[PDB]
């Protein structure tokens, strides 16, 4: 019966759906017997999950909490295992060069760099009352895992605050011992990590409450003069996990401040991170000059450059007199470009309010050549809002900006440098898509801060592209009326434009003459889209050659970016876009989709046009609105979009409806439609897409169609699909008038 | 010429100079599994740079997983500090890349039967036995396994510049045999 239920529950291998198992579970009479079982698993999964069983059952459950609080020394020693397993003859020492060839893929060739010296040798639970001495037993367990699934399971236990059980009287006794005693590490991650003791040191800290006044905590900041780092590594976690309860603070924090110097690098690192949660008074010139040094060791990496980094913006953050020392400033370029992420954002984070040229030309660099985004996104931050950017690095990235994209950055324009953005094996690794992208941000950047003229040149392809369009915002900021640029002949450019002449200037007309013909030479597909770039960037804005952009090019941002000046120039009246617009509208509604990038972008302005009333006529219009639907969708101008909707309908359009369905007010025209006629072929790619608090109108009808036999098949398909959803709860929302069958019809149902 | 070899792997030693326990140290750190029967060592694992470690009670350390001679000394370094935290004497002495390898691919077939006659006597090549012909060059003592895929994998490098130095020496031969 229920012990079969259990008994499948029992049954468990290999994944998160017995989290889903265990998250299911709920209310029953007895047993855990196989609860323990899971408690002492070796896996990192099952005890947790076992642990979580024993967190359920807890009510008017009794339980003794005598503490004996001794410092009694032991002389025991908790590891992984006992290791009697080690105790085996070894194979020949010439079957162990074979195995020792294998792991290190040494097949095919000679290894002789072994030798005789390197392989010597040197030198019952089914009563309750008997669940809890199996735990208080395994607490003190020689296998590591016994310990943490032992101590993981107390922590459920004193998780819920509220039979008879006695709770056992040397538990503390017991933690002291493994704090001190056990010594078992995981040095995986370059952060050490004491699996037992830790999940011991947080017990502690639930117990803390429940306990007489005690000198625990004094004798903690005890372990923090030890010379064994292990036992160090003890006294700070368990400090951490009770650092509410730290008074004398002055107290510890003096030792803190020492460790900041450990020569062991988890001890600095536990040390700092700890030291960020109290107040630093006394000892402030004496922990920057212990955190600065540490910034500067240079050590390629130490753990602890973010814990100390931390420490600083704190230090300066709480006491706004002081601030950074001008000869440290050269201290903290470097870390902008560090290998490790926590150390990229940190530093990001200590200067978000400061304005040295210096670090504002480190910034910029960031947006440039950062690998992740959400990184890159900080440092775009810290310049959006500047209006008062000096000059020089307005001009100075202007044209780094518009280096060869197929060269490196030089080392002799920025201070950072990285293996990836600078060698001219790097690049072709990045792709000039991203190169592209990371340029076309920055630009968007440095434009805030007046345009001084730029009169170097540098004469690339992208160069062009650049120079160009930041003539064209300034013209948007000076009105300045239109003046039709003029593009030279392919020649001129082909003379002037280093990145260009990689190529045959022959081939290159040939792609020219007929692209959709992807040349063969390797370099002048993709000169194809510079070009096709800089024109349609030098006619701005004219928009002629700009159909063509968005044909070919490859990098999405500039799409964004090029569409983005397009878009405030018609809102200063400042542009014609009635070609660019049909021109696009058809490109996109045919499989051109780099012409999306535009309609995003100037969105809802769509439907102010004249252009719009002109689209409820053609033929074309759905698979337009297929496309770019989402976009429309938002506006606060409804009667409009509406048209389009009633075409959907008439021609059951399923992604033009699905998007129109993410709305309310069209789920209630639609629904009201339904009723008057259900095509179930649609209602089963469309309903489950709306608010679900509508199914419970269509399972009568529904029914209809299946006790008659009409749409059998769909009808009963679809029912199953809303059946699962009848538990959910009605919309206020909605109008008032289908509240008087959602609720009728969901009253029906139970009935009796 | 044309194109450019990828390393896949890099193997090297150092002495830590000391005497291990190395039942202690396996004991000690959950990320080390240590089989007597099996091999006379200890396997300790790291999780970046991906890597793994060879450790010999005579304090002598092979590490291989790394894609770099770069990563190789690091991971090195990395695994020699859990020694010295584990409480041994360890210094960092002696260390050497013992073997690279690489790969490549010319994105073209090759006639492995012409190659091989050419020379029978620096290559070894039975397509009823294994897939591909081993060459064995002699300046440098290098050993490449070349596939009719066209792809190309080279092992027994003590430095990258005979990397380059060999498949400098086959690509003249592989175009003679597309």
């Amino acid at each position: 019966l229920n012990t079969a239920q259990s008994k499948v529950l029992k049954g468990y291998t290999t994944d998160e759906l017995v989290s889903q198992i265990k998250e299911y579970v709920d209310f029953t009479p007895y047993i855990l017997k196989q609860t323990y079982r899971l408690l002492c698993g070796q896996a990192s999964e099952d005890r947790r999950n076992g642990a979580r069983i024993l967190r359920s059952l807890m009510f008017q459950f009794k339980l003794v909490t005598d503490f004996k609080i001794e410092y009694k020394e032991s002389s025991s020693i908790y590891l992984s295992s006992t290791g009697e397993q080690f105790n085996v003859q070894a194979p020949s020492i010439q079957e162990q060069k074979r195995m020792v060839r294998k792991i290190a893929k040494l097949e095919h060739v000679e290894a002789n760099f072994l030798s005789d010296i390197d392989f010597k040798a040197g030198s019952p639970i089914e009563n309750v009352l008997d669940f809890f001495e199996q735990i208080s037993d395994n607490l003190l367990s020689y296998e590591w895992y016994k310990r943490h699934g032992a101590f993981l399971a107390f922590a459920a236990m004193f998780s819920e605050i509220d039979i008879q059980i006695r709770v056992d009287s040397k538990l503390f006794s017991k933690i002291y011992e493994i704090l001190v005693t056990d010594k078992f590490n995981d040095f995986v991650d370059d952060r050490t990590v004491a699996p037992v003791r830790d999940a011991a040191a947080y017990l502690l800290s639930r117990i803390y409450p429940l306990i007489g006044p005690n000198d625990i905590i004094e004798q903690l900041v005890g372990f923090l003069d030890s010379g064994d780092w292990q036992v160090q590594f003890s006294g700070l976690i368990a400090l951490g996990y009770l650092k509410e309860f730290v008074e004398d603070k002055d107290g510890l924090c003096r030792k803190l401040v020492s460790l900041l110097s450990s020569p062991d690098e988890d001890i600095k690192l536990l040390s700092a991170e700890l030291l960020c949660h109290f107040p630093i008074t006394d000892s402030l010139d004496l922990v920057l000059e212990k955190c600065w040094k540490n910034i500067e060791s240079e050590e390629l990496i130490s753990v602890s450059k973010t814990s100390n980094l931390s420490l600083l913006t704190k230090i300066y953050r709480e006491n706004p007199e002081l601030s950074i020392p001008p000869e440290r400033l050269k201290d903290i370029f470097p870390c902008f470009t560090s290998p490790v992420p926590e150390v990229r954002t940190s530093i990001l984070n200590m200067v978000k309010n400061l304005s040295e040229e210096s670090i504002d030309f480190l910034v910029a660099e960031v947006v440039l050549i950062e690998e992740k985004d959400e990184i890159r996104e900080m440092a775009i931050k810290l310049l959006k809002k500047r209006r008062d950017l000096p000059k020089n690095l307005i001009l100075h990235f202007m044209n780094v900006i518009g280096g060869s994209l197929y060269e490196p950055y030089s080392e002799d324009d920025f201070v950072s440098y990285e293996d990836l953005y600078f060698t001219k094996s790097g690049i072709n690794v990045v792709g000039k898509d991203e190169i592209l992208k990371n340029r076309c941000l920055l630009f968007e950047c440095i434009m805030k801060s007046g345009l001084p003229d730029l009169q170097s040149t540098i004469e690339t392809t992208t160069s062009r592209t650049f120079i160009s369009l930041y003539r064209s915002v300034q013209a948007l900021v000076k009105d300045t009326p239109y003046t039709p640029a003029n593009i030279e002949e392919l020649e001129y450019y082909f003379d002037r434009c280093k990145d260009l002449k990689m190529a045959p200037l022959k081939e290159f007309k040939k792609k020219l003459s007929a692209p959709g013909i992807r040349s063969i030479h390797p370099m002048v597909d993709p000169l194809y889209s510079d070009y096709t770039r800089m024109v349609a960037s030098i006619e701005f804005p004219g928009l002629e050659r700009a159909t063509a952009l968005f044909e070919v090019e490859t990098c999405k941002q500039f799409l964004h970016l090029f569409s983005k000046m397009i878009t405030e120039y018609y809102d200063a009246e400042k542009i014609s876009i009635d070609n660019f617009l049909l021109k696009a509208y058809e490109g996109l509604a045919s499989g051109k989709d780099g012409f999306l990038s535009f309609f995003e972008v100037f969105n809802t302005r769509l439907l102010a046009h004249s252009f719009f009333h002109k689209i409820g006529s053609l033929e074309n219009r759905l698979d337009f609105f297929s496309k770019t639907i989402h976009i429309y969708t938002k506006t606060s101008q409804i009667q409009k979009i509406g048209f389009v909707f009633d075409d959907a309908l008439r021609e059951k359009n399923i992604t033009v409806i699905n998007g129109f369905m993410r709305s309310l007010e069209f789920n209630e025209k639609f629904v009201r439609k339904a009723l008057e006629d259900l095509d179930v072929e649609l209602l089963d790619a469309v309903l489950m897409s709306g608010d679900h608090s509508f199914n419970p109108l269509f399972v009568k009808p529904l029914l209809r169609n299946i006790s008659g036999n009409i749409d059998r098949e769909a009808s009963s398909k679809v029912l199953s699909k809303v059946i699962p959803t009848l538990g959910f709860s009605t919309n206020t929302k909605i109008s008032k008038d289908l509240l008087e069958m959602i609720e009728r019809e969901k009253k029906s149902l139970e009935s009796l | 010429s044309g194109i450019i070899p990828t390393l896949q792997n890099v193997v090297a030693t150092v002495n830590l100079s000391c005497k291990l326990d190395l039942k202690n140290i396996a004991l000690r750190a959950r990320n080390a599994e240590y089989n007597p029967k099996r091999f006379a060592a200890v396997i300790m694992r790291i999780r970046e740079p991906k890597t793994t470690a060879l450790i010999f009670a005579s304090g002598k350390m092979v590490i291989t997983g790394a894609k770099s001679e770069k990563s190789s000394r690091m991971a090195a370094q990395r695994y020699a500090k859990i020694i010295h935290k584990l409480g041994f004497n360890a210094t960092f002495d002696d260390f050497k890349i013992q073997n690279i390898v690489s790969s490549c691919d010319i994105k073209f077939s090759i006639r492995l039967e012409g190659l091989a006659y050419a020379h029978s006597n620096y290559c070894s090549y039975e397509p009823e036995l294994f897939p591909g012909l081993i060459y064995r060059m002699v300046k440098p003592k290098i050993v490449l396994l070349i596939f009719v895929s066209g792809k190309i994998v080279l092992t027994g490098a003590k430095v990258r510049d005979d990397i380059y130095q060999a498949f400098n020496n086959i690509y003249p031969v592989l175009i003679q045999h597309r």
